[PDB]
């Protein structure tokens, strides 16, 4: 059973600053980690598919980063309608998501 | 080894004492060595 | 050739790949063979490849 | 492309619930078709996944035999039927259809189930 321990819990931050968001997996998984975008009451819409590799219909400010283990999704400028959870879950073996960050405004 | 060997024999017939200290010397001094050298090289080749 | 068109075409290979070795800890290395295999004359923007079963369980 | 639920449940605890997700814009035999469970303010959990065009369904090992997951390639639906439920499983169910890189591109919108008397 792979396990991904996603980082941080919950974090609060302002319009306009780069963020980042880390996703530690437990075994190896090559770059099937996948980035799903959670808004409340709604269906999660994914994000990146593979590790850096933008979904259709995604915004530039989005960018991914991959390895064996840790896998970064870095987003750029900010903008008013991103506070939504972001899940990370690895399909290399049968998938598995993390906890998810709520992402804060502040 | 051949080394203390030769060093021996140059040192017999005219220092004896000084022969027979460093053989009964290299009778203990290269097999602890020996010792000590296969335990560091199996411990650090089998850790990783 | 399945009735809705989804093929299924299988080979018997022996494959001799290449196995890069870095021999500096001989004779107790560990080694990783790769084994790639991807398309010649179809760039991806035509010919995507995708393991069937999950990562772990096509190999 | 589009993948249509069921509506939320009132199920009292004890009884089995036969979700469907119907798809509409290709073929359920071309790729798989995943279950998620997600509790309320809580991470996504996987339930099991099916191959439409033989039968081969995987489970959760904490799902197995709790939930089954069947098909059906005429209507182009998928069915998750809990057998035994207590009054734990108050979740939202999600049905995904795998994407490019084994990511779960199409979501579907999720049955609300309610346990309780």
């Amino acid at each position: 059973n792979i396990v991904m321990t996603q980082s941080p819990k919950s974090m609060s931050m302002s319009v306009g600053e780069r963020v980042t968001l880390s996703c530690k997996a437990s075994e190896y998984v090559g770059t099937y980690v996948s980035w799903y975008q959670q808004k409340p009451e709604q269906s999660p819409k994914l994000l990146i598919y593979g590790a850096s590799n933008r979904y259709t219909g995604v915004p530039d400010r989005f960018t991914g980063s991959g390895s064996a283990t840790d896998f970064t999704l870095t987003i750029g400028s900010v903008q008013a309608e991103d506070l939504a959870d972001y899940h990370c879950g690895q399909s290399y073996s049968y998938p598995t998501f993390g906890a998810g960050t709520k992402l804060e405004l502040k | 080894a051949l080394i203390e060997f030769a060093t021996v024999n140059y040192f017999t017939k005219s220092q004896p004492a000084r022969a027979a200290k460093i053989d009964r010397l290299s009778r203990i001094a290269f097999p602890l060595l020996f010792g000590i050298f296969n335990l560091v090289y199996w411990a650090t080749y089998l850790n990783r | 050739i399945t009735e809705d068109g989804t093929l299924l075409y299988t080979m018997r290979l022996t494959v001799r790949a290449e196995c890069p070795m870095h021999l500096e800890d001989f004779p107790m290395d560990a080694h990783a063979c790769p084994l790639k295999f991807g398309s010649y004359a179809y760039t991806r923007a035509e010919v995507v490849y995708e393991w069937t079963r999950e990562p772990a369980r096509s190999v | 492309v589009q993948l249509q639920q069921s509506g939320a449940e009132l199920v009292k605890p004890g009884a089995s619930v036969k979700l469907s997700c119907t798809a509409s814009g290709f073929n359920i035999k071309d790729t798989y078709m995943y279950w998620v469970k997600q509790r309320p303010e809580q991470g996504l959990e996987w339930i099991g996944r099916i191959d439409p065009a033989n039968g081969d369904t995987k489970y959760d090992p904490k799902f197995q035999g709790k939930a089954t997951i069947t098909t059906d390639t005429f209507s182009n639906t998928a069915y998750l039927q809990l057998s035994s439920l207590t009054s734990e499983d108050t979740a939202v169910y999600y049905c995904a259809r795998k994407g490019l890189r084994w990511a779960m591109d199409y979501w579907g919108q999720g049955t609300s189930v309610t346990v309780s008397t």
